[PDB]
RNA sequence: AUUUUAAUAGCUUCU
RNA sequence: AGAAGCUAUU
């Protein structure tokens, strides 16, 4: 069930891409950092907050 | 005790640690220099700090703590900083080892010094690294013969050889490009115009290396073979950092086409073939050929002059115009998900907490900085001067090892093109593809460029791209585009050589050879073969494609075109050379808009990489074992027949000018017998003698930690290498496999299965949306339980679990397409049976 | 036929190429030559009237390109335009330590020979 | 904008 | 039973 945060992660990321977050630069860069730590999480725990934190960003339009 | 020696005996002869009136006469002729000093005596010599630097093991390094701390290259508390000694993570150890360069520079000085007194004094002796201090005094002049004054000769081929990799690590010859050469004075202003300087490498030769016993040349376009050539270019490599960087690479002449001026390269100026001049100019021309106007398109000589001035302070590389009027960016998107998979696994009883599989292979997103960062990796390619001597014997046994191919020039029309629809590389790829160009240039044409290249040089832009690809590390991957000039060459001078290693079978090199219908079973067989104590020692080489010294990658080629003693004469051979040096090893990378100038190291599309990658890793694997005989007591070994080899092997390393044909015949069968290799590019699965390791006679882990360290600029931790005891068991791990003993009717037969949690990732990324529907596209999944298929034979009952998701999976695929051989479990039992 | 268009597609390249060269330094330097040989990293550095500097942080450009001229390659450069990773154009007011953390580096700075 | 090498599976026609 | 083309997989 650690595994379901990072496939939720990934599908919700690749979703920016679609609405063409690239233009701003510095959130992009942010975004990436943020999915790629949930990625090489070792925690189930420390994922969470991410995950909420990159929703919150979708969630920010 | 232990101190380093540098010893030829009756019967003892090797570079280890031993444990320690005429000379009078002797010291009065001598005393004259102020090289002679035993007063003033450095606790260590010479011989000590080239023996830690060339054999370096981490926790027994203790010599070369105490002399950095000594000699005020750095405070004590440098070291509890981990890993220290790593170049990669730790780039400062350069600083610290290049602030006893002009120590050794003072001792080189203090070389010629001795050297001159003993000639006027009509002297003869054999100089040894131990003799010296680490101030640059010299002493122990003992077995020195009298002879008329002013004819004395002496023999430095065992000081200066060993010597040299610690010329270029501790960056000895700073001091050159200084006023005055002293450190305190400015730098040198040279002309901007100047690209000769052969007659300073000849000054530079005539105050460092006065008596080398070989005549240098300053342009090895003069050599005589291909062995003067690696003399000669060694020698480059420590002449070409006093120069400024400005003065390498293409040179341009001003010429005329229909009366309007042109600009065009009319040469090269190597940092290790000197410098070379076309043969071929048309200073006024009229209408150009496709052939003439091809390579007028294909060199950086009118690209960067048209452009402007860049200034990248990002990276630490030698910048050289921007085309473009402004810097691109490209970012890398997420992998896709499998949803109706990924549901219909964790359905299945998978993806449950305190499972033994999981998810770990992903894709990871970039953002524009990475592809600069990638390319920022080659400020781990440094300048490295080899051992010119071992490099000389080692390229004898590493060719013997590929003598049973067939190479040779072959005709336009004997060559196959593996996938046309690729790429032309830049500039060509404005234009069309490489389909484009085979298929417009002729016959004639193609042969008129190839006979062009072996008396020109023509150099070449290769363009830097991205990559798309599933990884569990987020590192970035850059993949080099060559241009079609260069491949169209490469090939015709190849192609025989490259086909032929790909077809035969049962050899060293397994390149071309299938791990189906039981061809693992037979490679790991025969790399067995007769071994008495059979163990295996598997390794991995950190930053094998950034870190790849310019010497050994000549060598490299050198063997490939060994093949070429009857097509093609020594003038041809050269500008072959000049051409792949000028193509390969350092140029123009179009790395993001801008022109760049690639130090070194490999590139992805270079056709011969891989082979090339399996020359160097025999290269490395038997300069292992040589330092390994030689580090080795020459009192401690027990068995005659070895301690003549390790006798004659010293002595045709320095005491020889000419190949001895027989004595690489005995190393040859040595190593066949006692240390058998598997090479497939970096890969390397090798099957030793564990009685004879322990004891030091073939190479062990430590000996490639050493090699590596001195040879690479690189440090190999003992996290990615392994060993098996026991040959039930196969490899540990070889191209990402593991292996496993299982039964197949009355044989037992070893198997390759990969990792569950690579297998399962792959079902579960795709990095294309059009692949979702694996209804049209089932083959993917196919592939896929093919290589999963030896899981099933595991112990663990939950891996065998992933090919019968794998399994039915494609049944439910198969309800909505309709056919049961996909879903008969026998036809993947077929694909790993004897029975082609 | 393919052969004739891809001809003409590259021959091309090489005129109209020829005449993007800066003739104000075209003849000035790209006519002078010490003996018909020069190396070829040499050309850009003297003959290019334009000049692109990318910089990646506020330490760098300060110890770089302070102020509107800044000296380089043995000549004087004046600076022309400014634009950060955005592709949006810079004023030189906004580049301070202040402003740093709101900046979208790297920049690109864009010179002008003297 | 997407390189090189090798191996396999599938499908498409040629006799 | 071999050729040749395309696609996919490692
Ligand atoms: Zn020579
Ligand atoms: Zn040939």
């Amino acid at each position: 069930k650690m595994s379901d945060v990072k496939c939720t992660s990934v599908v919700l990321l690749s979703v920016l891409q679609q609405l063409r977050v690239e233009s701003s630069s510095k959130l992009w860069a942010q975004c990436v950092q943020l999915h790629n730590d949930i990625l090489l999480a070792k925690d189930t725990t420390e994922a969470f907050e991410k995950m909420v934190s990159l929703l919150s960003v979708l969630l920010s339009m | 005790v232990y101190r380093a020696f540098d010893i030829y005996n009756d019967k003892v002869a090797g570079f280890a640690k031993f444990l320690k009136q005429h000379e009078e006469t002797i010291y009065n002729l001598l005393k004259d220099c102020p090289a002679v000093a035993r007063q003033r005596l450095t606790k260590y010599t010479m011989a000590d700090l080239v023996y830690a630097l060339r054999h370096f093991d981490e926790g027994n390094c203790d010599t070369l703590k105490e002399i950095l701390v000594t000699y005020n290259c750095c405070d004590d508390d440098y070291f509890n900083k981990k890993d220290w000694y790593d170049f990669v993570e730790n780039p400062d150890i350069l600083r610290v080892y290049a602030n006893l360069g002009e120590r050794v520079r003072q001792a080189l000085l203090k070389t010629v010094q001795f050297c001159d007194a003993m000639r006027n004094a009509g002297i003869v002796g054999v100089l040894t690294l131990d003799n010296q201090d680490l101030n640059g005094n010299w002493y122990d002049f003992g077995d020195f013969i009298q002879t008329t004054p002013g004819s004395g000769v002496p023999v430095v081929d065992s000081y200066y050889s060993l010597l040299m990799p610690i010329l270029t690590l501790t960056r000895a010859l700073t001091a050159e490009s200084h006023v005055d050469t002293d450190l305190t004075k400015p730098y040198i202003k040279w002309d901007l115009l100047k690209y000769d300087f052969t007659e300073e490498r000849l000054k530079l030769f005539d105050r460092y290396f006065k008596y080398w016993d070989q005549t240098y040349h300053p342009n090895c376009v003069n050599c005589l073979d291909d062995r003067c050539i690696l003399h000669c270019a060694n020698f480059n490599v420590l002449f070409s950092t006093v120069f400024p960087p400005t003065s390498f690479g293409p040179l341009v002449r001003k010429i005329f086409v229909d009366g309007v001026p042109f600009v065009v390269s009319t040469g090269y100026h190597f940092r290790e073939l000197g410098v070379v001049h076309n043969q071929d100019v048309n200073l006024h021309s009229s209408r150009l050929s496709f052939k003439e106007l091809l390579v007028y398109a294909a060199d950086p000589a009118m690209h960067a002059a048209s452009g402007n001035l860049l200034l990248d302070k990002r990276t630490t590389c030698f910048s050289v115009a921007a085309l473009t009027n402004n810097v691109a960016f490209q970012t890398v998107k997420p992998g896709n998900f499998n949803k109706d998979f990924y549901d219909f696994a964790v359905s299945k009883g998978f993806f449950k907490e305190g499972s033994s599989v999981e998810l770990k292979h992903f894709f990871f997103a970039q953002d524009g900085n990475a592809a600069i960062s990638d390319y920022d990796y080659y400020r781990y390619n440094l300048p490295t001067m080899c051992d010119i001597r071992q490099l000389l014997f080692v390229v004898e046994v590493v060719d013997k090892y590929f003598d049973c191919y067939d190479g040779g020039c072959i005709n336009a029309n004997q060559v196959i093109v593996n996938n046309l629809d690729k790429s032309a590389g830049f500039p060509f790829n404005k234009w069309g593809k490489a389909r484009l160009y085979y298929d417009s240039m002729s016959y004639e044409d193609q042969d008129a460029l190839f006979a062009y290249t072996k008396r020109n040089v023509i150099p070449t832009i290769t363009q830097m791209n991205l990559k798309y690809a599933i990884s569990a590390k987020n590192r970035a991957r850059t993949v080099a585009g060559v241009s079609i000039c260069s491949t169209m060459t490469n090939r015709q001078f190849h192609q025989k050589l490259l086909k032929s290693i790909a077809a035969t079978r049962g050899a060293t090199v397994v390149i071309g050879t299938s791990k189906f219908y039981g061809g693992w079973h037979n490679m790991l067989k025969t790399v067995y073969s007769d071994v008495e104590n059979p163990h295996l020692m598997g390794w991995d080489y950190p930053k094998c494609d950034r870190a790849m010294p310019n010497m050994l990658r000549i060598m490299a080629s050198l063997v490939l075109a060994r093949k070429h003693t009857t097509c093609c004469s020594l003038s041809h051979r050269f500008y072959r050379l000049a051409n792949e040096c000028a193509q390969v090893l350092s140029e123009m990378v179009m790395c993001g808009g801008s022109l760049y100038v690639k130090p070194g190291g490999t590139s992805s599309g270079d056709a011969t990489t891989a082979y090339a990658n399996s020359v160097f890793n025999i290269c490395q694997a038997v300069t292992a074992n040589v330092n390994a005989l030689l580090s080795t007591d020459g009192n401690k070994i027990a068995d005659k027949y070895v301690r003549n080899l390790q006798h004659r092997l010293y002595e045709c390393l320095y005491r020889n000018r000419d190949v001895d044909t027989d004595f690489v015949n005995e190393f040859y069968a040595y190593l066949r017998k006692h240390f058998s290799m598997m090479i497939l590019a970096d890969d390397a699965v090798v099957c030793f003698n564990s009685t004879y390791a322990s004891q030091g006679l073939v190479a062990s882990i430590k000996n490639f930690k050493s090699v590596l360290y001195y040879q690479n600029n690189v440090f190999m931790s003992e996290a990615k290498c392994w060993t098996e005891t026991d040959l039930t068991k196969g490899p540990h791990e070889f191209c990402s496999q593991h292996t496993m003993l299982v039964k197949q009717g009355d044989d037992y037969v070893y198997l390759p299965y990969p990792d569950p949690s690579r297998i399962l990732g792959a079902g579960c990324f795709v990095d294309d949306i059009v692949k979702t529907d694996g209804t049209l596209m089932i083959e993917r999944f196919v592939s896929l339980a093919i290589d999963a298929y030896p899981l099933t034979k595991h112990p663990n009952q939950e891996y065998a679990d992933v090919f019968h998701l794998y399994l039915q999976y494609i049944r439910k695929l198969h309800d909505e397409l309709t056919t049961s051989r996909y879903w008969e479990p026998e036809f993947y039992e077929a694909m790993y049976t004897p029975h082609t | 036929d393919k052969r004739a268009k891809v001809t003409s597609a590259m021959q091309t390249m090489l005129f109209t190429m020829l005449r993007k060269l800066d003739n104000d330094a075209l003849n000035n330097i790209i006519n002078n030559a010490r003996d018909g040989c020069v190396p070829l990293n040499i050309i850009p550095l003297t003959t290019a009237a334009k000049l692109m500097v990318v910089i990646p942080d506020y330490n760098t450009y300060k110890n770089t390109c302070d102020g509107t001229t800044f000296t380089y390659a043995s000549a004087l450069w004046e600076i022309q335009q400014v634009v950060d990773a955005d592709s949006k154009i810079v004023q030189l007011s906004e580049i301070s330590m202040d402003n740093s953390p709101n900046l979208a580096w790297p920049l690109i700075v864009t010179a002008l020979r003297a």
